DNA sequence: CGATCACCTCGAT
RNA sequence: AGGUG
């Protein structure tokens, strides 16, 4: 396990990962010392002869140098120590195990490995600074952060193990994932936020920054394109100078709700020739999702091509935010006086309705459904009433944010936040649960001493009334407390057990591969499947698509 | 531990102010906002910079050598 | 560490002259210069005042890497026009300006009683 | 220095959960992420 | 429950009906029971359907089971993947576990199986039955330290 | 991090120039992304920011002490009496145009926590070096100048992306590799090795 | 109706439409003989085994059974020429391009399939959150899900903790 | 004086404890919508009451501000960083001989503080500094 | 500022772990599951201070 | 005169507060800019510590003595080091301090920027002399002593700008605000009820004239008259850093002006 | 033995990306090592980059033993194999 | 080329759909009894208040890389306050003689119904709407 | 007969 | 062991 499965390796390196909207996709942010430590042996040949004897000169030391020169019979030349360290006339045949250069193919990687994107073959980059850099669209397969997540690189050593990197492995070819038969990359956090601010029909830059976001996108035509305004002002919407990062070629088209081909609301999406006719530009367009513009690109203008697409949306969106602006504040959480007074006696009529069932329950009129206990039923009713009145409570409060409202702008774009944020954090938190079940009588017939025996209310049981702006009391802080570290609890359990699984699933499959025959076999040659996967077709070519024969009335099937 | 020359946020030098702000909050008893003030701390970061500076170095050096 | 010298934001290296004139390849009469250790001090201010002038057809700057002090300035100009002598014209205007700006602060620094 | 000097071990029904009975006498939050998450206590 | 049945027009309907939810299962006298679908009849116990319908049966309800905890979670799996594993624990002609009690006891390559579970035992009764290693094993080539016959090394290359 | 379960390393270092700024010329020390602020549900985070810009600007401690009265309208009400709009919002400036934001930022003091694990104490580069004894394999750990493991998970990867050679370097060329002899007729490592 | 399946008919036909710049309002200069023919012959081309004997003949029929259904919805005479008012140029283009995708979308002999599945399986395993359920709420809804339950079935568990029999 | 009693899990079992002297125990007969929703009196039968319902937490959580308004899970994440976080963390640090001691050039007093960080000598021997910070979209870095 | 309560053997500084066991002589009653033949069970852990 | 125009509106020995009018924001800002960053001064940029029995550590004093301000006037009068053919230090390019302090006294003895002396050859100009504007006149407390404690050194000042160093800056905060009525519309309003009633009037509205309710928006306008406040450490005085500011924009835009005439 | 002919071959007529990788590897690892280049160069350096105009104008010289799973084997030169991808 | 429409429309409704500066307007021709126009207008640099009476018109004239007007002696083919350029995206009939043309200024969107439309009114990147008073 | 991956650090015999 | 993700 240790030794022959796995083991520890030379041309190694790692560190701590940092984010580069500067950087390209497919691209790795070295660091310098790095790459002064990390070697490539490269044989001496005319084509070469020139640049290496050059770096040979330029030792271990400066950057682009060498450290090692391996001659016939076999010996090592050490550029750090060596009398005839400058002297050095190479020869064809010769080895240079020259540092690790700008756009060399390295094998990155993250720990847990449960992906084949979790191990991805990037260009070099050598920068200054510790840390390794990467794009943020290649956080997503990696499943990485920068709360101090360390990565792991690794060098190929032969020519055609750099281009087994470069072929198989490449950040530009892993984009549409075979996993979900979906890309497994897409536009997010700062990008995704600011890309649907910059996408609003009220959205208008000016020559001035129009200019500066033009020259941003590195495969600019140079073409200033006409302003869809020539009123009082030249005036071009954000749509406009986005559709340049787009390339030509590209048709897409959605439908969201109140979609129209007048599109009311600004929702759906229509993309013809690479200019976004309507739509505002959120998740469902540059997400990760089935049909987005990146599923879209990759298919019809290639992986290399929708590769470029991210760093181009990237430097226009990164720029134009910049100079926009967006922050989170306290106000964000704060909903209306007359909206919190709504709120409250949400919360107070649920009071009643939990009150009035319990009232009943004690008066033996109370009768449970064949299958459950009396004490189940009235159980699962006053949690469904609880569940009601946060869902009731949360959604005043969505309803009263403005399109101004920082977190819903988030929500909006798909960056981050759903409708519990919003509720708990400005509505109500709700009821808390262990084991699947309202907050228990640890002490006798009591969940906390500050209680009378037998106290079956909200309140008693675990339900948190207030949101956290307003602030948990004693009671409730704990009952949180109790709900929060059974979450703790599994979060921990799951991986060790999840893990497991893996490794079992991996060493039952291992052998398992399609052969010249379009047939599916193990080690022995025993047949899995006769054609894979039933159609023979490879997961990531494939795409949802409607079947029109099948729906509809006879009717219409007619016309 | 020690007074910070200048403020970290904007440069004012601050380390010239600390006896001065120790006079005005025990010798003249006003509170530490006005006594800010008139040391002429009329920003915030400045403000935090002597106003949240714990001097250890008075613990430090009763430590015998 | 990795961490580059302080100075290399302001001081040209070995074989880094400051600017570097490169002719577009996709527009005519389109130039990219690019500016060696200088930040948006002399970029914004460059790129606004080429704005200014009737016969310049597009100006825009960009800091590629914030690791990096080099900024790179695109400007075309109408037929006839060099973008060299726009960047020169536009070089001589700011000067003429804060000429001005100085003289102006100076009389009125010289009017004030603290 | 504080917190290692009120620390709880507990070796091998459900121990890892807050009890109720915890109140006031172990610390709700103060507990490690997995491994031996509540199973190592704070007073 | 809400049902997807066609209306005599043609179009799809949105139809509801009674179903019956078990606690327990005796799946053989259930089904012979005057008054329901027997083509119709459920359950989560996959050994069950096996047992009773088939490994064919058992086959469909074993996916049915995978795909619904991926589904249940939220998340979607390529139906090729999953249709490969319970294939896998198929094929065999019973119910072969993910386990060492499973695929680990398979006709498979002494050293290929000795990387996974009960590691020394698996090469002792390798050396008294006399074991002949295949070596077209991923493990094995990898303890080897060979090309493995995986896509690269899945073909010979001649000049 | 903050005291409210926000770790964060330092993505770059911008000067004074760069920075976005305040009318009154106050510029950040830390700049912290809006994202990590509505799934995290870390609200005591932005009331501590309130409650240290009134706290620095009146010359008072913050009672952030948790079950007491102190409410956020409490704060906004002593913020606005300071001139500042009350809910920490401030109008900034950007660094490289002096351009006005569209968008106002939440601005103001907050206490941050200067934690161990630095990049330099963890950065590791192995290209050839230290081999254990027994197992012929690099060493472990940093501090003899390890190398990096490449587990069966990772050689997992590999194989499905079916790079069979590159898999074959990570355990031959670089960490293991030997040559030994075998004899045709018994297959085992019998042959006495008496090259030259 | 929604599948997953390779060759999205759909964008191929929007690139013909932009490409070979289709008018509405003309009438186009195909022939029903050209339509029906000419999908009945794309089909005959769509391959994924070759092997020119009776099994493999049929269980190449097979592979392209759902496909097939697809291709003909999609490219029926009256839909060729009300929905997407095509050309004969810009049809002969659709054909070739589809023929050109399907083959390009067929699996690669050496895919390494079996670890591919394991870990596409696996890595959404580890992302599960709540042992328990969303079904939590209600009463008659407690069926053992997520990790436990993927336990379950891989370990081929012979007493459950949830054993069911849903009865129609 | 027999003030304030020693209470175990055991004797707690069989007493009624107030919460607050003041809002748990003065009487009954135009409120603050900001602040938060307490129940009430209701079981009035107490034999005892809580000293301070901060007291339930420990040194880490005690060193929050309002963990009150905070998600459950992030007050037990910040309780395991600050034992990783630096400051001044004994006066004769310059004397001891201490495989690894990290030691904050100008540590600083927060600007917002616990009741219960007076008796956690806290602000005696602060583990941070008060950061002007700006919640912002910049350069995306 | 240093409050105490540690060791210092052989120069280190030790802290002793505050051990969290079950109280004995205690009596308990238990439920058991349905393969066993005995349906609940009373026990004491019994031992002397 | 002719272009951009200066309105005084308060000046002292730290501050001034003037009004830009008839001036482009790039020219504003970029201005803003060199003037925190890029004009040259005199600070510590070495210490030669001979003896330490103090409670702090030698790089943190040597820090600290970075941070104290320095006289700066005649800063022109004196070469950038790297420039100078000297082997290392001289008279042309550096400052030489001396900080020999004992605890003499019972009493906690406090080291300040007066106790500095300067060793090198100073040649009539105005530089090295430490900024002190406190009161008791004894600027910035660089130590305290107890009473065996010594702190022997040697400073090197060193001429150079903010852009490599902080310590270089003859910065603090300058105040820059432009359009305080947002007619230009140049930034959207956080609300909840009313933007006018939640954001509070700068003192610069003062100085300009509302929206005047109905009106409309005047799309063509542009960013002129812009009011500003730069404060001063102490090293070079307030008109010195408006008028060097001025002065090195200047400078860097000719540089461009004759790297053109080179190529 | 075994073999199979030219005419009889149910193997894809199209390359693999296993196949081309491992081609492209193979013709680099040559050009690296000072071996005789079958195309034009066009001020060319790198060994992939050459081994990938020298597949695009198919001239390598190698020949891909496509192994089934009986052990039979097919085998399809460069020349003839379709690299369409 | 020269012009492909022109008309006089009366404004019936003008709504901001959570927009500050764009406005969607509703108008119908002042002699054709079935042509109509839905529009989206940057109100902050032309308002247009409920029963306006304005003057449309379609054009394609006064392609490359865009040079800023130049008041110079350049003479745009505007005697008009609005000018915007478009793109054309669907021609739908809406059944017998009537028919509708959709154009979208950058995402601001325009639909105009009628029949007399014709052959002016092509699949053309190019599209300019210019109104006055 | 099992029982998450990788990574750091310490002081033990 | 003690921790990092
Ligand atoms: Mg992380
Ligand atoms: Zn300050
Ligand atoms: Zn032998
Ligand atoms: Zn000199």
């Amino acid at each position: 396990r240790g030794n022959l499965m796995g083991k520890r390796v030379d041309f190694s390196a790692r560190t701590v990962i940092s984010g580069d909207p500067n950087l390209e996709l497919d691209q790795v942010g070295v660091p310098k010392s790095i790459a002064k430590t990390l070697t490539y042996p490269e044989v001496v040949t005319p084509y070469n002869i020139d640049r290496l004897t050059q770096l040979v000169r330029n030792g271990p030391n400066e950057h682009p140098g060498a450290k090692y020169v391996i001659r016939d019979s076999g010996d090592r030349i050490d550029l750090r120590y060596s009398k005839r360290a400058g002297d050095i006339q190479l020869q064809y045949g010769w080895k240079v195990e020259r540092h690790i250069m700008d756009n060399d193919p390295v094998l990155f990687n993250r720990q847990p490995s449960l992906h084949k994107m979790s191990m991805m073959a990037h260009r070099v980059k050598v920068i200054p600074y510790s840390t390794f850099r990467l794009n943020l669209s290649v956080t997503s397969p990696y499943n990485a952060d920068f709360d101090g997540d360390e990565m792991n690189l690794h060098v190929p050593q032969s020519e055609e193990t750099r281009a087994e990197l470069s072929q198989l492995c490449a950040v530009p070819l892993q984009i549409v994932s075979p996993q979900s038969n979906k890309p497994c990359m897409g536009i997010v956090q700062d990008t995704l936020c600011g890309i649907r601010k910059l996408t609003l029909r009220d959205t208008f830059i000016e020559l001035d920054q129009v200019l500066n976001m033009l020259y941003w996108v590195p495969d600019w035509d140079g073409v200033i394109p006409t302003p869809a305004i020539i009123k009082p002002k030249p005036l071009w919407s954000g749509k406009q100078i986005l559709s340049v990062a787009i390339p030509n070629g590209i048709h897409l088209q959605r439908f969201d709700e109140g979609t129209t081909l007048l599109s009311p609301k600004d929702n759906g999406m229509l993309i013809i020739d690479g200019q976004i006719i309507f739509g505002v530009v959120e998740k469902k367009t540059v997400g990760s999702s089935n049909g987005g513009l990146i599923h879209v690109v990759t298919r019809e203008k290639g992986p290399q091509v929708c590769a470029k697409l991210f760093g181009n949306i990237q430097k226009v969106v990164n720029f134009w935010l910049l100079h926009n602006g967006f922050s989170t504040g306290i106000g964000d959480t704060i909903a209306d006086g007359p909206t919190m007074r709504e709120i409250t006696e949400t919360i107070a009529e649920a009071k009643k309705k939990v009150l009035d069932v319990t009232k009943e329950a004690q008066a033996n009129l109370l009768t449970a459904k064949h299958g459950m206990t009396l004490r189940e039923s009235f159980e699962d009713n006053v949690v469904r009433f609880l569940n009601e009145a946060r869902d009731k409570a949360g959604r005043l409060a969505e309803v009263n944010l403005k399109d101004l409202n920082n977190v819903k702008q988030m929500v909006m774009a798909g960056s981050k936040g759903s409708f519990i944020n919003i509720a708990q954090m400005s509505a109500c938190v709700g009821q808390q649960s262990v084991e699947g079940k309202r907050i228990a009588f640890g002490f006798v017939d009591r969940t906390l001493p500050h209680f009378s025996k037998d106290d079956y209310s909200p309140e008693s049981k675990g339900f948190v009334e207030n949101s956290y702006l307003r602030g948990l009391t004693p009671q409730e802080f704990f009952f949180h407390a109790m709900g929060g570290r059974e979450g703790l609890i599994d979060t921990a359990v799951k991986t060790a057990e999840t893990g497991y699984i893996q490794r079992r699933l991996v060493k039952a499959l291992e052998d398992i591969m399609v052969h010249y025959d379009n047939t599916t076999r193990n080690s022995l040659g025993n047949v899995i499947q006769f054609i894979y996967g039933e159609d023979g077709m490879d997961a990531a070519h494939i795409e949802k698509q409607s079947l029109d024969t099948i729906g509809g009335s006879d009717a219409a099937f007619e016309k | 531990m020690i007074v910070p020359v200048r403020c970290f946020s904007c440069g004012k030098v601050v380390g010239d102010k600390w006896e001065s702000y120790l006079n005005l909050l025990q010798e003249d008893e006003l509170d530490e906002g006005t006594a800010l003030s008139r040391l002429g701390l009329k920003r915030y970061c400045c403000r935090r910079m002597i106003l949240t500076h714990v001097d250890l170095i008075e613990k430090f050096l009763r430590y015998n050598p | 560490m990795n961490a580059p010298d302080r100075f290399e934001l302001f001081l040209l290296g070995e074989g880094e002259s400051k600017l570097k004139i490169d002719p577009d390849t996709k527009a005519p009469n389109a130039v990219v210069i690019t500016f060696e250790k200088e930040d948006h001090t002399l970029g914004n201010l460059i790129r606004a005042e080429l704005l200014n002038d009737r016969k310049v057809l597009f100006a825009a700057y960009k800091v590629e890497h914030p690791f990096f002090a080099r900024f790179k300035l695109r400007i075309q100009t109408t037929e006839g026009y060099d973008p060299k002598d726009a960047l020169k014209n536009a070089c001589n205007s700011i000067i003429n300006k804060l000429g001005a700006l100085k003289t102006n602060f100076e009389t009125e620094w010289n009017l004030q009683t603290l | 220095t504080l917190s290692h000097l009120r620390r709880t071990n507990t070796p091998i029904a459900k121990p890892r959960q807050l009890h109720n009975t915890h109140w006031g006498l172990v610390c709700p939050a103060e507990t490690p992420e997995g491994q031996a998450c509540g199973l190592v206590k704070n007073l | 429950y809400d049902r997807k049945v066609p209306s005599p027009t043609g179009e799809y309907v949105k139809e509801p009906e009674w179903v019956l939810e078990t606690d327990g299962v005796n799946l053989s006298e259930v089904m012979t029971v005057p008054g329901i679908d027997p083509t119709r009849i459920y359950t989560n116990s996959f050994i069950d359907i096996m047992e009773v319908l088939g490994i064919e049966a058992g086959r469909a309800a074993l996916y049915k089971e995978v795909y619904n905890v991926i589904a249940s979670d939220g998340s979607y799996v390529n139906y090729r993947h999953m249709a490969l594993l319970v294939d896998v624990m198929t094929t065999q002609g019973g119910l072969t576990s993910v386990t060492r009690h499973g695929f680990n006891r398979s006709n498979t390559g002494a050293l290929m199986r000795c990387s996974f579970e009960e590691t020394v035992e698996i090469l002792f009764e390798a050396g008294a039955s006399a074991e002949l290693d295949d070596c077209r094993g991923v493990s094995e080539n990898v303890i080897l330290g060979q090309m493995a016959p995986i896509g690269t090394g899945a073909f010979d290359v001649m000049i | 991090a903050s005291r409210h379960g926000q770790k964060g390393t330092i993505g770059i270092t911008y000067r004074r120039e760069d920075m976005p700024f305040t009318a009154e010329g106050i510029v950040p020390d830390l700049i912290i992304n809006p994202h990590a602020i509505p799934s995290r549900m870390t609200v005591a985070h932005l009331i501590e920011c309130l409650l240290s810009k009134v706290a620095a600007l009146s010359g008072n401690e913050g009672d952030a002490s948790p079950f007491t009265d102190i409410t956020v309208e409490g704060i906004s009400k002593l913020l606005r009496e300071h001139g500042y709009q009350s809910r920490g919002f401030e109008v900034m400036y950007n660094g490289h145009t002096g351009k006005k934001l569209m968008a106002q930022i939440f601005f103001g003091p907050t206490y941050y926590q200067r934690l161990r694990h630095m990049v330099d104490d963890k950065i590791h580069a192995r290209a050839r070096g230290p081999m254990q004894v027994l197992t012929r394999q690099p060493v472990e750990g940093r501090s003899r100048d390890g190398g990096l493991r490449f587990g069966e998970m990772e050689r997992d990867c590999m194989i499905a992306h079916g790079a069979a050679s590159f898999l074959k370097e990570r355990l031959m060329e670089a960490s293991d590799a030997f040559r030994v002899h075998i004899c045709g007729i018994c297959g085992l490592m019998t042959v006495i090795a008496k090259l030259n | 109706a929604n599948w997953p399946l390779p060759v999205n008919i759909r964008r191929i036909i929007q690139n013909a439409q932009q490409t070979f710049h289709i008018d509405h309002t003309k009438p186009s200069d195909l022939t029903i003989k050209d339509i029906v023919l000419g999908v009945k012959d794309l089909q005959e081309n769509l391959l994924v085994l070759r092997g020119k004997n009776e099994i493999i003949q049929n269980a190449q029929r097979d592979a392209v059974t759902l496909f097939c259904c697809l291709l003909r919805s999609r490219l029926a005479t009256r839909r060729v020429l009300q929905e997407y008012r095509l050309t004969k140029q810009a049809f002969d283009w659709v054909l070739s391009n589809i023929e050109a995708q399907f083959l390009r979308s067929v699996v690669h002999p050496g895919e390494m399939v079996g670890v591919l599945a394991a870990q596409s399986i696996g890595e959404p395993a580890t992302q599960m959150t709540l042992n328990t359920f969303h079904f939590a709420g209600v009463a008659s809804k407690k069926v053992t899900s997520g990790v436990p339950r993927l336990k379950e079935i891989l370990n081929v568990a012979k007493n459950m903790k949830t054993p069911s029999l849903t009865v129609y | 004086e027999g003030l304030v009693e020693y209470i175990d899990a055991e004797e707690e079992e069989s007493i009624l404890i107030a919460m607050q002297p003041e809002d748990l125990e003065p009487a009954e007969a135009d409120v603050d919508p900001a602040k938060r929703i307490r129940v009430s009196h209701h079981a009035t039968t107490f034999t005892h009451c809580e000293i301070h319902p901060s007291m339930i937490l420990g040194v880490a959580a005690s060193i929050i501000p309002f963990p009150d308004h905070n998600q459950s899970p992030r007050n037990t994440y910040q309780s395991a960083m600050g034992k990783q976080a630096m400051g001044v963390f004994l006066t004769n640090y310059n004397v001891r001989m201490d495989t690894m001691a990290n030691i904050l050039y100008y540590p600083q007093k927060p600007l917002g503080t616990t009741r219960a960080m007076e008796y956690l000598k806290f602000r005696e021997l602060p583990a941070g500094q008060n950061a002007i910070v700006a919640i912002a979209c910049y350069s995306g870095y | 500022f240093d409050m105490g309560g540690y060791f210092i053997i052989n120069g280190s500084e030790k802290v002793l772990i505050a051990q969290e066991r079950s109280a004995g002589n205690i009596v308990q009653v238990f439920k058991k599951a349905a393969p066993s033949p005995i349906s609940h069970v009373a026990e004491i852990r019994s031992a002397l201070e | 005169e002719e272009g951009p125009q200066v309105k005084i509106r308060e000046a002292s020995k730290d501050n001034v507060d003037f009004i830009l009018s008839n001036v482009d924001l790039a020219m504003a800002n970029s201005l803003r800019r060199v003037m925190i960053a890029e004009i040259p001064t005199l600070a510590i940029d070495s210490v030669e510590v001979e003896t330490n029995t103090t409670v702090l550590a030698d790089e943190f004093i040597a820090h600290r003595l970075g941070l104290i301000p320095l006289q700066s006037m005649d800063i022109e009068q004196l070469e950038y080091s790297r420039d100078c053919f000297c082997e290392d230090h001289c008279d042309k390019c550096s400052v030489v301090l001396t900080l020999q302090a004992f605890g003499e006294s019972e009493s906690t003895t406090n080291v300040y920027s007066k106790d500095l002396v300067i060793v090198s050859n100073l040649m009539g100009r105005n530089i090295g002399h430490p900024i002190i504007q406190d009161k008791e006149g004894n600027g910035v407390l660089i130590c305290k002593l107890r009473k065996g404690q010594e702190l022997k050194l040697t400073c090197v000042a060193k001429k150079g700008i903010a852009k490599e160093h902080a310590k270089w800056g003859p910065a603090a905060a300058i105040e820059f605000e432009y359009d305080p009525w947002n007619k230009l519309k140049h930034t959207d309003y956080w609300y909840e009820q009313d933007s006018a009633k939640e954001w509070p009037q700068s003192k610069n509205c003062e100085y300009e004239d509302p929206p005047n309710e109905g009106d409309p928006f005047d799309y063509k306008a542009q960013a002129d008259t812009f009011y500003m406040n730069v404060e001063s450490v102490g090293s070079i005085p307030v008109d010195q850093v408006v008028v060097r500011g001025i002065d090195t924009l200047q400078k860097k835009v000719a540089s461009i002006l004759l790297a053109l005439t080179q190529m | 033995e075994k073999a199979i002919p030219k005419d009889q071959r149910a193997t894809t007529p199209y390359m693999t990306k296993y196949e081309r990788a491992r081609i492209l590897g193979t013709r680099a690892l040559q050009i690296s090592m000072n071996a005789p280049v079958f195309v034009d160069l066009e001020g060319e350096t790198d060994p992939l980059r050459i081994a990938m105009k020298e597949l695009a104008e198919k001239k390598i010289p190698l020949v891909i033993r496509r192994y089934l799973p009986d052990g039979s084997f097919e085998d399809w030169s460069v020349e003839e194999l379709i690299v369409d991808l | 080329s020269n012009t492909l429409f022109d008309d006089i429309f009366q404004v019936s409704e003008v709504d901001p759909g959570r927009y500050n500066k764009v406005c969607r307007i509703e108008a119908a021709s002042t002699t054709q009894d079935q042509c109509k126009l839905t529009l989206d207008i940057n109100v902050e640099l032309f308002p247009v208040a409920a029963q306006d009476s304005l003057t449309v018109t379609i054009a394609s004239s006064l392609t490359r890389s865009w040079r800023p007007p130049q008041a110079g002696d350049r003479s745009l083919a505007d005697d008009y306050d609005y000018v915007m350029y478009g793109t054309a995206y669907k021609f739908e009939e809406v059944s017998k003689d009537l028919i509708a043309v959709y154009y979208s200024f950058g995402g601001l969107l325009m639909r105009l119904e009628g029949n007399y439309r014709n052959l002016n009114n092509l699949k053309q990147e190019n599209a300019y709407l210019l109104i006055r008073r």
